[PDB]
């Protein structure tokens, strides 16, 4: 069983996270799909709950660090956005461990491969969705 | 004056009040001094039954509209937001529709300084239709020849064209599937503080209106209307205060029981609910219906969401994104589940919802002034 | 009708070594509207960037996808490819198959190789929805506004004007200056503080490029960056500014008596007043809540300049930046009951003393006590009163205090070799530079008394003289010492009107109730308000020369824009759709930069405020704010490509 | 302001308020206290409200040289009355008029002299039984015939009533995928009319046959069978008074007066001359047009496919310059 897994990665941190595991040679598995966003603010939960509609086992999203933003308040509006969705997605029969948003900066690519080596494997434990 | 005892000075509108007839007299009043342009409020049409809402310009046969309707679980926020937004009104309103006023006023689609809102006290509504066939089913009579109803002592009671009174055990008819609406017996607000008036009989004596007074603007309504002689007032005995403030807390402790019970230990399975959300079929009148719900436009009826065929919509691109759009608003009006054709229990898993979101947050739809923390500009 | 080339990149074997390029290519020709599919080994070269010239000028090529690295990387080569191609900038996109893809599944090239078709059929996907954008240009007025005549103010005015730009400072006391020209002398060096101040204050009264614009406010403020329209109410002073000469002669006639702001409520003037000798301009002002028109002044006048029909004038500026530096007002220990501030008479503040001590106070000079104005034997001085308590909500430190109590004592000291002087304190933060030697002078030459401890109480006896009841805490024991002076050690709070100027220019205040900054750190003067800039204590309490650091650096930032004389901005702003806003306002408090207004009962977003951040856009419920380039249909497009 | 009225959008006896502000409609809101759907209506019956409004043309028309021109109502009727009485007419209507008016327009039919006469339906002369769609879910078994719950939503609110009581629903249908077909307790596609009276041979007497007009040929048939086995039928039919009109006139070209006050009228065929009597004239070019008053604007009773009649007054003013049917029919009468 591979899983599906779709991410969205802020411009500025989350997605040169992503950058920084590639130039470093970071092996994760090939399961994930990332969208690029220019802020995780951008991210809401109609997104979140079209990916999981259209076949997504697991939906990640990656920002910037609490006081990181490259907008200066976008990931708090995401962070309580998150919350919500987390107290909205199991009413529907999803587990919320299938929902993983974590705060990745432009450096950290070892956080990166290891939250993607962790998400997949839970996500294969999970099974399909 | 945080509490008076109050009634008209009309002896037609006392008789046809329900309560003393305070709240028609404070209607009239109003109409008459040009306080306001025009009240709404509801009238029975041909039977009890049957409560429709009226619009009523001036004062003249305004006794029409006295007494309660317990079988009108009407909303009023969403006509005066839709159709009534440029006039200057005065509104009778349950906490349900305080509640739907407060949530549309905190995002501007109600004027808060055009509207007055003399709420009523509210111990729960009935669907009319099923009321019929309680009354058939458990008194034992036609619904036809029923005049009034009420809910006091745990009973529903039923005034009769006969002149006597029936009396039936709330707990019994709840317990078979009758009574008040189920979002109704989880309802957590019984007097409308979020209201500028807020009439009920909880403290008063026979023949009069006991009136909290929630804001400035609701003593200005009170003394004029009694400075020209509308309404009669006396003050409440505090032994009479505190009857109030028990019988309100008793209220309280069975609304969360209840919620308990529908939303904790009798809450559909996900087997079940997979069950319910295969009947949608997608005509949107819980999106209509509901208060909260004002948008001109829809996000749910875009190509990306909307469900092309002609079968039930896949539950989350539907419920889940109105529920995001907002269940920290839900007001638990059950508006949603009442207009439902597929008899979805709608409103169980949006007031879970909402309340979920209130236990982290502590944020109360339709009582708070301020909006949800969700959008807050702060840093919080 | 998108007509989308796509273009593979090798990048040598760093992609295709992992990354079937052929097959990706392949598969990218079938998926619809791709009109062509080539790959080339270096797609980042003078080469590359000509084939795919060639491509949007031979095969009429409106959308570009090239499935290479990061958009961070070479995202602005593409985009000037395609836009010297003729093809707008925004019509192409960018799929990231080597740092997302290739670098990082080595190990699973049939893995890699999918991966890769999927990220390509999304930029095809996003690609077929976008549209073209066209930067905006804005202009930037190179007039500059100073709300606040201080020291960091008449720094930040002189600095604009010297730069070139002219200036309007605006202040609302009769004359400039602001608190420095109300101390008699500075720590840690002891030097005339005046004498140093009013040069500089006369260089600003005639400065051809600054418009003086004393005893008046700022009233309204529109507009943003390079545009800002502002309104000054310029109140009468019943006194003609051109032909006073502030020679003083309508002051000596006059037969009323009235506070003196500059005295801090322990000096008196007339009616009609100057304020101090150095005050610029040197002019006078009546205050009419004293005057009973006797018209002496009238007739004294030698130059005709007493108007008592003046009327409050208005004045409309145009500018590009303001640097707000309001400075602070002096905290006010009535509330402090145990302290009897207001009740005990010998009991002053540290501003009074500083007038005090000043030789042209008005008590020229001599530390007098205010009941018998009689020199002191004895004097205390109380540290944090106002500050670091939160039985009164003031939980922070006024960061001057500690440096101004020793300068006071010293002073006495200095004037009154006999007296003794004790100071009560927490903690001795002398930080800045020279602040510990002066700290250690304190005790070694003039000999001042250092008791740690916060004084629990002040109590007046019968004959005037104070008790301190205090406990010393490294003696670990209660004392009860009798002064005949009691010194406060006020904190600094936002002065009086800070709120009414936050409101009209549309700052945030912080924690302390001081003005926020952008960023704490490498933002300290500019604020999240573009064209607003904060100078001096108006951000939070400091020294002179913290001050006049950052009023220099205030003008600094000032001058950018103004020098540029335009700002662009990227068209990946949000725009709002008049005709599915509900006007419901709840994304308005969202915007961290104020780009979002109301009119007309719907949102707009100023093109110049905006960032493109899309916060707005995913709080909207109806949708009808939406984020160019980043559009709600675009990225559901590219989940529906990803998964299907 | 907010008046109760019937839904017309389908057979259904679904009641709805109307919302009045300055005398046209604005809006729709719930009608609790109507026994058959208790407040809750399809998204047909939440736009019924823009019916009167939507193309409304209120002036009589004539065809001068190609196009319809604007004439009075005497010249209309007068030759109207030219058709009727000298040459020949063929008189349609739908399931669109009061049970009054359908009676008036019997009384047309016969003294005029029309040998063709009727209402447009696919449905036949049965006993049709009265069925209060209340009692649907006492019903132990219950077959059903088309997509019942597209055709009628509020009738598959019952439906699904009865199979939360216990009752077995069986659906036949030549599709696969519908939602009746998708919720039924069993299913069956048939391409053959027999192996649908083979599995209706095996329903209990009392059982409840609920039909659609999806399949024409199969109404006729079953009604035979529901007639020799002893079933309850529920016809779902295509109008919204199309059972109350059938009272009157039975279910039926050269030359076509048509009577649809609904605009309810699937295109027929015509090869003479066309009166057409409706309230908008978009789809075709009728050689004379009697513009009427809406479903909304008439004072009359009105009866559901179970059979529940609902009398009804004037929910909103008809617009100046048209009719209701009984006056046109009047007037045709006496002049
Ligand atoms: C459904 C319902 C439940 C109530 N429950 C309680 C309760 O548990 N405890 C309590 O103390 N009081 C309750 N009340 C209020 C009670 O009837 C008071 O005696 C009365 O409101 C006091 O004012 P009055 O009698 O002078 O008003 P009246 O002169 O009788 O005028 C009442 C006005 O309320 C309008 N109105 C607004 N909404 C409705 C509605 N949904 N149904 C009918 N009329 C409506 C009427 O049309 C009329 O204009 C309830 C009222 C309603 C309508
Ligand atoms: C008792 C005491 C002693 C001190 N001693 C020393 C010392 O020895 N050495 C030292 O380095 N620092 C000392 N300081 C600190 C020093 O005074 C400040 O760092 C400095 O004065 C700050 O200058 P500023 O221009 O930021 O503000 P301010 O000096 O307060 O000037 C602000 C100006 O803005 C004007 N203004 C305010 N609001 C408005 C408005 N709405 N519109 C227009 N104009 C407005 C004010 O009237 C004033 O002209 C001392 C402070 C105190 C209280
Ligand atoms: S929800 Fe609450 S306020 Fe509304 S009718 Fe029911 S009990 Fe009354
Ligand atoms: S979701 Fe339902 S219960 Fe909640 S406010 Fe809307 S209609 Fe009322
Ligand atoms: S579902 Fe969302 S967009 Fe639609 S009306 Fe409700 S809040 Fe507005
Ligand atoms: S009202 Fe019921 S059937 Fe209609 S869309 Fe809402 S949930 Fe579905
Ligand atoms: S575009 Fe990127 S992947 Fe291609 S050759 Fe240039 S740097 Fe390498
Ligand atoms: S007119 Fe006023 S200011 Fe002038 S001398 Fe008289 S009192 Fe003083
Ligand atoms: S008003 Fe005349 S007398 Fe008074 S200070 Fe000015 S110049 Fe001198
Ligand atoms: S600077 Fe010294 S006296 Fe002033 S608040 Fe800080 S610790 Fe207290
Ligand atoms: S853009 Fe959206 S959120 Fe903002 S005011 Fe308009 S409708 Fe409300
Ligand atoms: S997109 Fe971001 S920066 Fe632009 S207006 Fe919206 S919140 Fe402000
Ligand atoms: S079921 Fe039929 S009658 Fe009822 S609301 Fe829907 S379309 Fe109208
Ligand atoms: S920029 Fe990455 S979270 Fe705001």
């Amino acid at each position: 069983f591979e899983p599906k897994i779709v991410g969205f990665c802020c411009n500025w941190c989350s997605y040169g996270g992503a950058d920084t595991a590639g130039t470093a040679r970071m092996q994760y598995p090939p399961n994930v799909r990332i969208i690029r966003v220019m802020c995780s603010g951008r991210v809401n939960a109609s997104m979140i709950l079209k990916a999981f509609s259209e076949g997504a086992d697991g939906v990640f999203v990656g920002g910037c660090h609490i006081g990181d933003c490259h907008y200066d308040s976008g990931n708090y509006k995401w962070k309580r956005r998150a919350r919500f969705i987390e107290d909205i997605l199991p009413e529907f029969g999803i587990d919320k461990e299938r929902f993983r948003w974590e705060w990745i900066s432009a450096s950290e690519g070892e956080k990166f491969q290891k939250t993607m080596q962790e998400f997949y494997e839970t996500v294969k434990y999970l099974g399909p969705l | 004056m945080k509490y008076l005892l109050a009634r008209a000075t009309d002896e037609e509108i006392q008789r046809k009040g329900e309560c003393g007839g305070a709240v028609t007299a404070i209607f009239k009043y109003m109409l008459d001094k040009e306080v306001v342009d025009a009240v709404l409020t509801l009238e029975r049409g041909y039977d009890v039954y049957d409560g429709i809402p009226v619009l009523l310009e001036d004062s003249s046969g305004i006794e029409s509209t006295c007494g309660s309707l317990h079988c009108a679980p009407t909303m009023f926020g969403d006509l005066i937001s839709r159709y009534l937004s440029d006039m200057r009104l005065a509104v009778a309103v349950k906490p349900c529709d305080a509640m739907a006023i407060r949530e549309l006023e905190k995002r501007h689609q109600i004027d808060p300084d055009k509207v007055y809102k003399i709420g009523l006290n509210c111990g729960g509504t009935l669907a009319p239709v099923s009321a019929r066939e309680m009354i058939e089913t458990f008194y034992e009579i036609d619904p036809d020849d029923v005049v009034s109803e009420e809910i006091d002592r745990g009973k529903f009671i039923v005034e009769l064209r006969d002149g006597s009174h029936r009396e039936i055990s709330i707990d019994y008819l709840e317990e078979e599937g009758f009574g008040r609406r189920e979002n109704c017996q989880r309802c957590e607000i019984m007097v409308p503080r979020n209201a500028d008036l807020a009439c009920g009989n909880w403290g008063a004596d026979d023949g009069w209106t006991f009136i909290e007074v929630n804001t400035e603007r609701g003593q200005e309504i009170i003394e004029g209307a009694r400075s020209s002689g509308y309404i009669e007032a006396r003050e409440p005995s505090e032994k009479m205060v505190k009857i109030r403030e028990k019988i309100e807390n008793a209220m309280i402790s069975m609304a969360r029981k209840f919620q308990d019970k529908y939303l904790d230990e009798e809450y559909p399975s996900l087997d079940e609910w997979d069950e319910y959300w295969k009947r949608c079929i997608n005509c949107f009148a819980c999106r209509d219906a509901c208060p909260v719900c004002f948008c001109r436009e829809c996000e749910l009826e875009k190509d990306y969401l909307l469900e092309s065929d002609e079968k039930a919509p896949d539950p989350l691109t539907f419920q889940g994104v109105r529920l995001s759009h907002m269940g920290f608003s839900c007001i638990n009006c059950g508006q949603c589940e009442d207009v439902c054709p597929m008899d979805i229990p709608i409103a169980r898993i949006y007031h879970r919802i909402q309340k979920k979101y209130r236990d982290r947050t502590g944020f109360t739809a339709g009582v708070s002034q301020e909006l949800p923390p969700m959008y807050s500009g702060e840093k919080d | 009708e998108p007509k989308i080339g796509v273009y593979v990149c090798h990048c040598g074997v760093n992609i295709g070594g992992v990354v079937d390029v052929e097959a990706v290519r392949d598969y990218a020709a079938k998926l619809p509207n791709v009109v062509i599919a080539k790959d080339y080994k270096y797609y980042c070269s003078d080469p590359g960037q000509l084939e795919i010239q060639k491509d949007i000028k031979e095969l009429g090529i409106n959308r570009v996808v090239v499935a290479a690295c990061s958009p961070r990387l070479h995202e602005p080569t593409f985009r000037r490819c395609v836009e010297e191609a003729g093809l707008n900038q925004f019509l192409f996109e960018f799929a990231n198959i080597r740092e997302h893809d290739s670098w990082v599944h080595m190990d699973n090239p049939e893995g890699a190789t999918e991966k890769a078709k999927d990220l390509v059929r999304m930029a095809v996907a996003k690609a077929r929805l976008l549209e073209p954008l066209e930067a905006s240009k804005v202009s930037v007025d190179d007039k500059a506004l100073v709300i606040g005549g201080g020291v960091a103010g008449i720094q930040a005015a002189l600095d604009l004007a010297d730069m070139g730009f002219k200036t309007y400072m605006v202040e609302k006391r009769p004359s400039i200056s602001g608190r420095m020209g109300q101390l008699d002398k500075t720590f840690p060096t002891l030097d005339c503080s005046m004498c140093i101040l009013a040069p500089k204050m006369v260089d600003v009264g005639k400065h051809d490029n600054i418009e003086l614009i004393t005893y008046a406010e700022v009233k309204e403020v529109d507009g943003y960056i390079g545009n800002f329209k502002v309104k000054i109410e310029k109140k009468p002073r019943y006194i003609d500014e051109e032909l006073c000469t502030g020679c003083g002669s309508c002051v000596e006639v006059c037969p009323i008596e009235m506070p003196n702001y500059f005295d801090e409520g322990i000096g008196m003037t007339k009616a009609v007043y100057i304020p101090f000798p150095q005050a610029v301009p040197l002019c006078a002002t009546i205050d009419k809540d004293y005057c009973i028109e006797c018209m002496l002044c009238d007739e004294v006048c030698e130059r005709g300049a007493v108007k008592h029909d003046q009327e409050p004038e208005e004045i409309e500026i145009e500018v590009g930046t303001i640097i707000v530096a309001t400075g602070y007002d002096a905290y006010d220990p009535t509330e402090k009951l145990e302290y009897g501030y207001g009740r005990h008479t010998n009991v002053i503040t540290g501003l009074e003393l500083e007038r005090m001590i000043n030789a042209s106070g008005p008590t020229d000079g001599k530390v007098l006590k205010p009941s018998d104005g009689e020199k002191p034997k004895r004097v205390a001085f109380i540290h944090c009163v106002g500050s670091r308590d939160e039985q009164i909500g003031k939980p922070y430190c006024s960061r001057v205090c500690c440096m101004y109590i020793m300068k006071n004592a010293q002073l006495i000291k200095d004037k009154m070799p006999d007296t003794e002087v004790t100071l009560y304190y927490m903690d001795i933060r002398a930080f800045g530079k020279g602040f510990e030697e002066f700290y250690k002078r304190s005790q070694e030459k003039y000999g001042i008394k250092f008791i740690r401890g916060r004084p629990a109480e002040v109590i007046e006896n019968p004959d005037l003289t104070l008790t301190v009841r205090s406990e010393d805490t490294l003696l670990g024991k209660v004392t009860e010492y009798d002064y005949d002076m009691v010194v406060l050690g006020v904190g600094l709070v936002p002065p009086e009107g800070a709120e009414t100027l936050r409101q009209t220019i549309g700052l945030s205040k912080s924690a302390d109730g001081f003005l926020m900054e952008a960023h704490p750190k490498l933002r300290p003067v500019d604020t999240l308000t573009d064209g607003v800039y904060l100078a001096g204590v108006a951000q939070g309490p400091k020294d002179i020369p913290d001050a006049v650091a950052q009023a220099s650096g205030a003008a600094a930032r000032a001058a950018i824009p103004m020098v540029k004389g335009e700002v662009e901005i990227e068209p990946i702003i949000a725009v709002t759709d008049s005709d599915v806003c509900g006007g419901c306002e709840v994304c308005i408090e969202l915007c961290p930069f104020g780009a979002i207004s109301i009119e007309e009962g719907h949102a707009n977003v100023n093109v110049a405020l905006c960032k493109g951040c899309g916060t707005c856009v995913a709080a909207c419920p109806s949708g009808a704010m939406d984020q160019q380039h980043f559009k709600t249909e675009q990225i559901m497009a590219q989940i529906e490509a990803a998964l299907n | 302001m907010v008046k109760h009225t019937l839904c017309p959008s389908c057979s259904a006896g679904c009641g709805v308020n109307i919302v009045e502000m300055g005398g046209a409609p604005v809006g729709t809101y719930p009608y609790r206290r109507h026994p058959v759907n208790e407040g809750k209506t399809c998204r047909a019956g939440r736009d019924c409200y823009e019916i009167p409004l939507m193309d409304r043309v209120t002036s009589p028309g004539v065809k001068k040289s190609g196009k319809l021109s604007g004439v009075n109502w005497d010249e209309a009727l007068d030759k109207l009355t030219e058709l009727l009485s000298s040459e020949d007419i063929s008189i349609l209507t739908t399931g669109t008029l009061t049970n009054e008016e359908a009676l008036k327009l019997r009384e047309i039919i016969e003294n005029f002299n029309v040998k063709k006469s009727g209402l447009i339906t696919v449905f036949p002369e049965f006993d049709y039984p009265e069925i209060d769609i209340r009692n649907i879910r006492d019903y132990d078994n219950i077959a059903v015939i088309g997509d019942a719950i597209t055709c009628a939503p509020l009738i598959g609110r019952r439906i699904f009533h009865a199979m939360a009581a216990g009752a077995e629903v069986r659906s036949y249908d030549r599709r696969d995928e519908t939602r009746m077909a998708v919720n039924s307790g069993f299913h069956i596609t048939f391409s053959d009319e027999r192996e649908v009276l083979n599995d209706l041979q095996q329903l209990p007497g009392g059982s409840l046959i609920i039909i659609t007009p999806e399949i024409p040929e199969i109404i006729g048939p079953v009604l035979e069978f529901s007639s020799e086995n002893e079933f309850d039928v529920l016809p779902i039919f295509e109008d919204f008074n199309t059972r109350g009109v059938m009272q009157h006139l039975p279910p039926v070209f050269d030359s076509v007066w048509l009577i649809d006050p609904g605009a309810a009228a699937e295109p027929v065929d015509v090869s003479g001359k066309f009166v057409l009597q409706s309230i908008r004239t978009e789809g075709l070019t009728p050689d004379i047009f009697l513009p009427v008053a809406a479903w909304c604007e008439k004072s009359g009773s009105y009866t559901s496919t179970a059979g529940y009649t609902m009398k009804l007054e004037p929910a909103l003013q008809a617009p100046e310059g048209v009719l209701s049917d009984m006056e046109i029919f009047e007037r045709i009468l006496r002049a």
